[PDB]
């Protein structure tokens, strides 16, 4: 003798797919007023954030089926996309250019690194034409067998980017559309996927600065407790190992020469920034690791991996494999120009068992194929002054080889370029659940 | 507690406050519209491009879209303005043969939704069918 | 089914109420029912922006179309009933047929062209006659 | 005699333009070649978010009613006693020689407290209805 | 005793108004992967059966030529087409000086000087660069200037020229138009249907049968026939002016064939801007044309002219003509077979005169073909349709046509039928002739005898 | 004992702000010669717009932070770039141009204001080319190679110049600001309202009067006028920062004229793209100019100081003098007249020191500029098409635009300029007597009713 009762606003939920509105903190809207994320992310976000702790309640995470991760590519891709829509376009650009060698005070380093290239450009009349000269990074150009073209002269639609535009990451807040909520699990050590027990409801998602690199992650957030692995599947070597640290391992990134922006019209309104001489003297660009402290980084992660494979395990390290220099190299766009350091330095050391720093060169290139697409590419106008950049590393990228035999002696290099991946590394405690309010269950009271 | 705060309560605390999800399924609607137009201006940025905005917008409509299907089958059930009603469906043991003091206590309602997920539709419809013959015999009344 | 008494007269006409007054804003459940069309059925709606601003637009004036038969059904003291008296007397100036000629021998088509002309004077009566029934209500509460 | 017609009156008289007031907030105006008005620059979004904001800030004001325990109704008590801290003024005073818009400034820094007695009072209704109908 | 207002929430009234549908069809997916732009668009499955709740007792009254629908399909139409047709290669850099020289690759005299091959100096409008190309335009594309010869493209002058993108397919597979929430769809069941004026076998319904958007003039293709008896329809019959749309009882089968096995010559203008020019044609060149079965002409051209004596008088001579002159969007019978654009005279089917007191050869229409398509009879939009490698073939139906009225004076001795069209709404309507939209108010009141209890 | 209630529908309001929508009356097709205003502001009004007077309210106004304006603003430069989006692009025109002066019977007057420019310019073919000639105004073309014949379009080196669309007239239509459904407008009745004081008489409507969207600068043309008095307003009057909005009681008169009759020329520049070019003139050559009745001008300017001694004590030298140094848009009176844009010289009316003491009128010169940098934007430069035929504008001046000098030391005379500039204040005269609040219906009270 029951009866169906019908409640309404009981608290469940169903794990849901939706689209995700952005928001961040409005005080650097004005420091910040022509940023693309500060354009895009109008929407002011709570001062003071509140979120309520779900006593007694477990529930279950994956972050490598995570909706979010899919939502913030896309919107990532997007921004970039609009931000570059309106600016001008370097079709005028692709011609036949004489250039020779820069060697004024170059280094060894540097020799044959820049060009000193020189072409004929329209002008603001379009019957009239001006000869114009700019220095290319040797990354820039290719040889017509003295005379050059661009990389992608007559393949890619080579598109400016604004110079007044600030591409300078800053905290992003992922909340939900109202019915929905993002769960965000609080356990220590939570390895990516599982049951989570320590879980509380937020309306929005910490600030999360899309930070864009690919064999080093930077300005993360660093783990609890100790070094975090986590990978879909250890034991298969196709899948990406993303490595998070408790400890920021500080760079100190520069490109020391002291560049002036060249400003040339192409025509109507349209201006085309070159770079122009280099005052003083030509010298890599580089970045530096403290020794001790990424010695000690290392070792903590050959800790953690000893774990997975056990305690007689011989773990080393070795460089990057072949491929583009988009992957095969750590990239990041501080200051406003896109360094591609060499990380062969970091990765060439065997953890068999148990002042000073790593100095890493840096190429510098400014047609960028961003996204890893191919017929698309942007320009980056050159920065005026020396660059000084500091960065976290909070965490690492590895790919264990492939070792069809007993492989004892696991062997970590960099891999990545994936950037769902290092969206992923940081939106891994959230999920999105939608909610559900009207249920049933039985009583004893009947309608009367 | 909070908008979700009993989730992990069993069902018969968790039956108490439940008018705070209920109000929030619109006040979140209201609060994110009025933090969106008139707080940091700017609203020609959220219609820089056509794509968010009909994003958004269609993002709202689903919303007071799924709220009215709600309201519309608690109207339908003759639960209209009520968020606990009594019916007069009586519990098949098919669906759940615990009783209520198994039930009601030392349990979840996500656990109960778990449960009994397979039967909601015949509920429904159960409830449905009671309500269009109560509503028939109001009509034969007058 | 759906109007199937759409020609019979009042009288019987008006057993299939229910059917047809639950069918107003149907989409409201079939939509979701429908699982808003399939995924790839909203990447087509939101990369072509007229076609999505056409259908939002229509979703819309549904929904605004529903509010307003609610709001005027709770406005008479009619909220969630399919038939309802009301304390308002019948004007012989709206129409002075026998209740037979309007019950029986007239289809609802027929006699909503009939009286079309007084239905905004019908409901203005039927709010006054709510609103004065609330005040009274509250008076005898207060009683 | 129409819309905000007893703005001005008192309170007790402008409680009979209720139903007007309540009628014109979802009607609105529009109910004209649509081929210039899909523009989404303009006269396009903009315009259905306008509808849509009305939607839903009726939808919010009958969602309360219907929380609050007074749901299609105009009129209507509750069983939340009136606090003197609130308004240490009478019915005399308030029913009459005052306006709606002064009496609504007065309290308008409480009007969030009421809110939740409301609430938790229907809330408390509605489970000792549900626990005399089982008994 | 007294009467009292009584008030209906679910009385069954409705009201005729315009409102808008969405587009639906049957949930097939994996035909043309859905790449057909009519899979993308109605999109929405269709896989629930037909109501067809029929009316007992309900006298509706339809209106073909003032039917919102009509309106609101030929703007969806031109909507989806400008939308398929914006995201795709821009051929502003083709309008230049064109020197051209005939082909003369075994031509047969059908085709003597029909194809044109232009060669002239392609540039990326990007950089210095100029490549000299070759593409063999057909005749009808390409004008002369200097009145071998230069000449240029017929856009020119008129509208950029927009190439349409190969992987969309224009496809027409059926669609249904189904009526939102709160409206509802009246259909007349009645056979023999005029078009107007009441109709008593009346059925509701929430979403039509299966149309295709077939685009075609002076014949109709791949429609519904009618119900056991050719159908002339006409807003105003008297009045010549307006079209007459004859819908047939039996379909007429036509073959349309292109028999050059022409190829492509993919030609690049930009970062992944294509132009696909027409290359050489392998083997001989013979006459794109049409094959009309020359009994079932008859037959079918013999019960219209029953069908038209029982409007003007059983004693008239009707006479069929070709028809008169004007653009070949109007003049010709043009249709989009296998996603080639042919236009076919048609002087050879409407060629009779009938007399009112009472094999295997088939009728062969020409057909030329035409690659610059100035859609919907517009001004300032081009559509370029790219060549399609290999023998095209269509075989369709001819289940209508359109016609037009010459007066013969007042002495009306003969009456001179010839056909016509060219307003594409006059297509829709042979199929959207059975259906309205109509908008229902569940509210009512009446009188009844009751006292609201308080 | 005292209970709480709840009241659904209560007559109270607070100040908001949300998006209007466009209403115009009646245009039917007449008003719709493809108009900005007609074809895009679809919806129709009331053909008996309601009006409801609230008896005892009192409401506090204020016309400068009004968000009517602000809207009014942004939906004017959206309707004015979405006009001009699908015109032709006028890019191929910045090429150098042989100029020539004009002295076909050209009076002293236009000496050298007019220019015969020749140049190459692109066909539907992009392969040929074709000389064609074309003449422009002086501020519309630039000299380069100084160091003599070769000039420039003005906007060679800024922006990208697009043409108006030929056929659509940007002609101001009268336009009724509606609230949406849920919101109301405010309307001040009180006469002499100065703009920021309560107002009593206060009235509520659904939408606002009719308002044309008139460009004009230091000057007011086609405009509501004020009641029984002129009226100074100016959110501090005492901030020389700060413009005086000045309404007038009464009209004055003003016919400005084109008196060149120009011919059209029609040229391709590409795939069905047209370009309009000044053709040439059929009869003789004279300048734009403006007529203001003298007699009346002089009874405004001492109306305007009688009000303005009020401001200012009745003991003050209240003195005038021309626009200050600046761009054409800010020291000169523009406005647009039939289609043609035109730049008065207004210092023949601003030449007047007030001490508290026929049939003539003040010719007031005016130049032509076709490439415009319009709403202060320096990104794109509409390219007006000449106008065949003479154009005769007879408006009516409705306001003022003054900007007091510092005067700070011998403050006995103080000397008022045109100013403005800014177009907000250009509706801020219309939108001044309406103010949005939106509804909040419900609402509490004590009774003495409880649930039972
Ligand atoms: C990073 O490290 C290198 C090496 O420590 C620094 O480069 C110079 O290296 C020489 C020795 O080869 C030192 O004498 C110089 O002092 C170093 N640079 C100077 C003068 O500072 C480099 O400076 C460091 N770069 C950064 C920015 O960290
Ligand atoms: C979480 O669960 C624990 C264990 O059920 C709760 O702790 C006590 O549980 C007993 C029942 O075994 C209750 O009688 C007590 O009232 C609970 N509280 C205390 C302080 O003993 C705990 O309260 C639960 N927390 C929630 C639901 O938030
Ligand atoms: C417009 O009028 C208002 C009042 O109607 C003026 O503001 C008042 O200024 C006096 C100064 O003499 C103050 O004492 C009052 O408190 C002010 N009241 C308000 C409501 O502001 C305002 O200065 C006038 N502005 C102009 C330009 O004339
Ligand atoms: C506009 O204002 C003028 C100025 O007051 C009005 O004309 C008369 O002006 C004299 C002084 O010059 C005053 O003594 C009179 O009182 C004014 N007339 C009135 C009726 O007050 C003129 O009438 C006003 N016009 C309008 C339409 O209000
Ligand atoms: C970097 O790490 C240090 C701790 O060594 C921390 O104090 C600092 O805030 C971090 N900065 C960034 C940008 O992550
Ligand atoms: C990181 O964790 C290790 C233990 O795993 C701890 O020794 C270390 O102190 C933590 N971080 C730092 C640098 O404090
Ligand atoms: C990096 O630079 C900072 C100053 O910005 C300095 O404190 C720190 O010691 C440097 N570390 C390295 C490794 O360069
Ligand atoms: C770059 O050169 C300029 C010349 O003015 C000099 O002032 C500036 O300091 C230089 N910057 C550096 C740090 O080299
Ligand atoms: C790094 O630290 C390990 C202890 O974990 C030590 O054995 C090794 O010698 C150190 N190497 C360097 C070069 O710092
Ligand atoms: C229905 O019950 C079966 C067990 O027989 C279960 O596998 C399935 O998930 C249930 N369906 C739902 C929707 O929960
Ligand atoms: C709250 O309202 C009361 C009565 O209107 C008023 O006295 C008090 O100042 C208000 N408090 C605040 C912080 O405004
Ligand atoms: C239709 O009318 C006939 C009488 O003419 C009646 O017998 C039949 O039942 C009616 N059918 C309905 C209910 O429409
Ligand atoms: C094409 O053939 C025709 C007819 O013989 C001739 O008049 C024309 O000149 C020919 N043109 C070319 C380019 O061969
Ligand atoms: C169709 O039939 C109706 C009968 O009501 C008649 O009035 C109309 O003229 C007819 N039209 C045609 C085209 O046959
Ligand atoms: C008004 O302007 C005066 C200067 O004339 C200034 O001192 C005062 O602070 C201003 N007041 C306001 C309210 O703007």
């Amino acid at each position: 003798n029951l009866w169906v009762t019908v409640y309404y606003g009981v608290p469940v939920w169903k794990d849901a797919e939706t689209t995700l509105f952005c928001a961040s903190d409005a005080k650097a809207y004005e420091t910040k007023k022509h940023n693309v994320w500060a354009t895009h992310c109008c929407v002011p976000t709570d001062p003071n954030p509140q979120e309520i702790h779900l006593e007694n309640v477990t529930e279950e995470f994956n972050m490598w089926k995570n909706n979010m991760v899919e939502q913030m590519h896309t919107d990532i891709i997007s921004l970039w996309d609009q931000s570059l829509k309106p600016c001008v376009k370097l079709t005028p650009l692709c011609v036949t250019l004489q250039c020779t060698n820069v060697t004024n005070n170059i280094t060894d380093d540097m020799r044959g690194e820049l060009k000193n290239c020189s072409f004929n450009m329209t002008t603001e009349l379009r019957d009239k034409k001006q000869k114009v000269y700019s220095l290319f990074y040797r990354l820039d150009v290719v040889q017509i067998n003295k005379e050059y073209r661009l990389i992608n002269c007559n393949t890619s639609a080579i598109t400016q980017a604004c110079p007044k535009v600030s591409f300078e990451p800053i905290p992003i807040h992922y909340c939900a559309p109202a019915g929905f909520a993002i769960l965000k699990c609080k356990d220590k050590k939570f390895n990516g996927t599982g049951p989570c027990t320590n879980v509380s409801t937020v309306q929005c998602t910490h600030g999360i600065k899309p930070v864009v690199s690919t064999q080093l992650l930077l300005n993360g957030s660093l783990a609890e407790e100790e070094v975090i692995i986590r990978s879909e599947n250890i034991t298969n070597n196709a899948k990406n190992i993303l490595v998070q640290l408790n400890e920021s391992v500080q760079i100190n990134c520069t490109r020391p020469n002291n560049n002036t922006r060249k400003s040339i019209r192409i025509g109507p309104g349209q201006w085309f920034y070159a770079t122009g001489d280099i005052i003083g003297d030509i010298r890599q660009a580089h970045c530096n690791v403290s020794k001790a402290t990424w010695n000690e980084t290392l070792g903590k992660v050959v800790k953690q991996l000893r774990k997975h494979f056990g305690n007689n395990t011989i773990i080393r390290f070795a460089n990057s494999s072949g491929g583009d220099l988009e992957v095969t190299t750590h990239s990041f766009n501080c200051g406003g120009e896109f360094f591609y350091c060499n990380t062969s330095g970091l990765f060439n050391s065997t953890w068999i068992s148990n002042n000073d720093s790593i100095t890493l060169p840096c190429r510098i290139k400014q047609i960028i194929n961003m996204w890893q697409r191919i017929g698309q590419a942007m320009y980056a106008p050159p920065i005026q002054g020396v660059i000084r950049c500091v960065s976290n590393i909070t965490g690492l990228i590895l790919t264990r080889d492939g070792g069809s035999t007993n492989s004892t002696t696991e062997t970590f290099r960099p891999g990545g370029g994936d950037m769902r991946d290092n969206w992923r590394s940081e939106l891994y405690k959230y999920k999105v659940v939608k909610i559900e309010p009207l249920g049933v269950a039985p009583t004893r009271c009947k309608r009367r | 507690l909070g908008f979700l705060g009993a989730a992990g309560s069993t069902m018969g605390a968790a039956s108490m406050t439940l008018t705070v999800q209920a109000r929030n399924l619109l006040s979140g609607i209201v609060q994110q519209q009025s933090n969106l137009l008139r707080a940091p201006e700017c609203q020609q940025h959220l219609l820089k491009l056509t794509v968010w905005g009909i994003k958004q917008l269609q993002a709202r409509v689903l919303a007071v879209e799924r709220y009215l299907r709600d309201q519309q089958l608690l109207g339908i059930w003759g639960c209209s303005g009520k968020l606990i009603c009594c019916t007069n469906v009586p519990w098949n043991s098919t669906w759940s043969n615990r009783n209520l003091s198994e039930i009601w206590d030392n349990m979840t309602w996500l656990q109960w939704d778990k449960e009994i997920s397979n039967y909601t539709q015949i509920i429904y419809g159960l409830l449905e069918e009671s309500q269009n013959q109560q509503e028939k015999n109001e009509q034969d009344l007058l």
